């Protein structure tokens, strides 16, 4: 119970910099038979108000096992309902809450016949952004604040440790197989359900696996890969799959 | 300056001689580093002199110990010190006799660029994280995918012309080299490319390399789902049937083929012969097949002119989906269209039985549980439909032909009020909607 006196002696900015703390919140929130799931997810949300990049980074790579948690232990159960306000939460301030104004994602189009910096002989493209403000969830839009909020956190992948790539790949290799038989080739247990997932969140999960296939994890990516791909196939969508086989052919 | 070149030679010699002796032998390592500085200085001093001279023919020795060196950086570790004398490297004045080698570490960069640091690791090189090409109108680099994007752009510009056109007089070396080069550069341009959403000019990319493919599977494919992903139709379509001609053993391409001939084109024979194509070759490819045939034949029923035809096709749809049905028991999509079609006999019970298996596997579908009102309403069971009707507007509260249903149906059941509010509060959605 550690966790218990770190909350005791919170309730200035050095607070961070604990050794074993990951470890300790991992093994708390891998399962949901916990009793003080709410009082932590309540300071997990107050680690976000200070602008400094230490905590939030600190805080951010637990999203991927609670998202899982959640979307399955739901899908069959007491909810408490309430990671979805984190959820919300985080969301809208990654979407409004910089200076008063939303984000414009956008970059410009090199052009090989105007004289470059490297080479001598552009128009603005918005690939995400404006998104309305979200305070509730339904079955609609469910899929797009996810994709969003992996978007997000697939911004700094060096910071995190190896425990939270291979809880990532772990998550990725059954969440798009757990309706099919081939999860009872792989021998599977848990929940013998399916999700009806987007095509982005697909793409945005191949660029997530891509990074950490030559971090040490290769087994383990190359599995959820071919599970990506297979699902891709069976479900008929186009540009996850050309991703997938793009990949395969450049590996040495 | 003003240096003979022969002494230039002999101190190459020197060096060559001090790496061989260095590293045949089993504090002095700083020296080493400084060693290996001044020869990369020495050696930028020679191409400068070299590109000089020539502006008005074997490299042995400088290759090695120029490269080995961050070879070794990236062995150890120094990530920093290694990216740095890549962009020191990348700012000298270009050199024809040297491309090649170009092409080489800007590949190389293109590599390292995108999986080693993220947007806040990256730095101005004017801060710690001769003739030099400067300016203002010069192209700054803003984000990774940018400068990224102009590398690839270059390199493919400048290996376009490189290529051997595929001689094959009687040597295949050389074009298979120039092969492989050119897909592991074009694999790299796609895939930095397509995570943004952009596809046209993937489209377009793949469209200018298609000059090398004349016997590969791969490139043909990778154009086909490019041109398909895009929006194109009609030559998706023939390049999938190139593709099922080069090489019959895969079930996606027709199936994918037979789905973009069922879709807004309207073809229908095409969507047949894809189906028999499909069937005639695990287990679940012969359902879905048997699912498109018997979805084709049920779309050939409803544009029919006389009356036997209609019920022979039904049959044959029925006869389809419960064959579909029984190779596979464990897919609602197969059971949602067989009670769909079933209904259309106006046999009620059957499909109604169907219809609430279908919600057994799964009961998020919006589409079954505007059937199982449908159905109801058939019963003469006004508020259950209604009810049904309402639970499905508050899960999707902007579809429209929910809507529609719930209208009629009001106006059906309770009266001209209702309808008129739903009206009206129809029109304020769209409204909002657009602009």
């Amino acid at each position: 119970g550690v966790v218990e006196e770190w909350l005791s002696e919170f309730k200035l900015p050095n607070y961070a910099t604990k050794s074993s703390l990951v470890s300790s919140l991992y093994k708390v929130i891998q399962e949901p038979q916990s009793e003080l799931l709410e009082p932590v997810c309540h300071q997990l949300f107050e680690f976000y108000r200070s602008g400094e990049e230490q905590l939030l980074q600190f805080t951010l790579q637990f999203l991927p096992e609670l998202i899982w948690c959640y979307l399955a232990v739901s899908a069959s159960v007491h909810s408490s309902g309430c990671i979805e306000a984190l959820l919300l939460g985080v969301y809208n301030l990654e979407i409004v809450d910089k200076q008063g104004h939303t984000k414009v994602l956008s970059f410009t189009i090199p052009s090989l016949s105007k004289p470059s910096v490297y080479h001598e002989p552009l128009s603005k493209v918005v690939y995400s952004g404006p998104h309305p403000q979200r305070e509730m969830l339904t079955a609609q839009n469910r899929f797009e604040v996810l994709t969003f909020l992996l978007l997000c956190y697939n911004a700094a992948l060096t910071y995190m440790p190896s425990v939270s790539l291979q809880s990532l790949c772990q998550i990725c290799s059954r969440i798009c197989v757990c309706g099919y038989p081939r999860q009872h080739v792989r021998k599977y247990k848990g929940i013998s359900s399916r999700i009806p997932v987007s095509s982005g969140f697909m793409v945005q999960m191949l660029t997530g696996i891509y990074f950490a296939f030559y971090n040490g994890e290769w087994d383990l990516a190359q599995k959820a890969l071919d599970d990506i791909i297979y699902r891709a196939q069976l479900e008929l969508y186009p540009e996850p799959l050309l991703v997938a086989n793009a990949i395969k052919a450049s590996l040495p | 300056t003003a240096v003979p070149p022969y002494r230039l030679r002999v101190i190459a010699e020197a060096y060559a001689t001090k790496g061989l002796c260095l590293e045949k032998l089993p504090d002095r390592e700083q020296d080493v580093i400084t060693c290996y500085e001044k020869a990369g200085d020495i050696a930028l001093l020679y191409l400068q002199e070299i590109e000089r001279v020539i502006l008005s023919e074997l490299g042995f020795f400088l290759e090695t110990g120029l490269q080995r060196a961050h070879v070794l950086y990236f062995k150890n570790g120094n990530l920093t010190r290694g990216v740095g004398r890549f962009r020191e490297l990348l700012r000298a004045v270009e050199t024809r006799t040297t491309q090649n080698l170009r092409m080489t570490i800007a590949r190389q960069l293109a590599e390292i660029l995108l999986r080693g640091m993220c947007e806040q690791s990256y730095w101005n090189p004017l801060e710690d994280p001769a003739r030099v090409y400067s300016g203002e109108n010069i192209f700054c680099p803003q984000e990774n995918t940018e400068e990224a994007l102009l590398l690839l752009l270059i390199s493919e510009s400048m290996a376009n012309r490189d290529a051997v056109l595929s001689r094959i007089p009687e040597h295949k070396s050389d074009r298979l080299i120039s092969l492989q080069s050119a897909s592991v550069v074009y694999d790299l341009l796609t895939i930095a490319l397509g995570r943004r959403g952009q596809y046209e000019m993937l489209s377009e990319c793949l469209e200018r390399a298609m000059k090398f493919a004349f016997e590969e599977f791969h490139l043909w494919y990778q154009f086909a789902l490019s041109l398909m992903a895009a929006g194109k139709s009609a030559r998706a379509v023939k390049v999938l049937k190139e593709c099922i001609r080069l090489k019959p053993d895969d079930a996606t391409i027709p199936l994918l083929a037979a789905k973009l001939c069922m879709g807004s084109l309207h073809w229908l024979e095409e969507a047949e012969k894809f189906a028999k194509t499909v069937v005639d070759v695990t287990s679940e490819f012969k359902a879905k097949g048997y699912l498109a045939l018997g979805l084709t034949y049920s779309l050939q029923a409803t544009d029919a002119s006389l009356r036997g035809m209609q019920e022979v096709l039904q049959r044959k749809a029925l006869l389809a989906f419960q064959r579909a049905h029984s190779l596979s028991p464990t897919d609602h999509q197969a059971a949602f269209y067989l009670a769909l079609q079933l209904a259309i006999s106006r046999q009620i019970p059957e499909a109604l039985g169907y219809v609430r298996q279908a919600l057994q596997l799964q009961g998020d579908d919006a589409n079954s549980l505007h059937l199982l009102a449908l159905l109801l309403s058939a019963q003469k069971h006004y508020h259950d439909a209604l009810n049904i009707i309402d639970m499905a507007l508050s899960e999707y509260p902007e579809n429209f032909i929910l809507l529609f249903s719930k209208v009629k149906l009001q106006s059906l059941c309770r009266g001209p009020d209702e309808a008129l509010l739903t009206c009206k509060h129809m029109l304020q959605i769209w409204k909002s909607c657009y602009n």
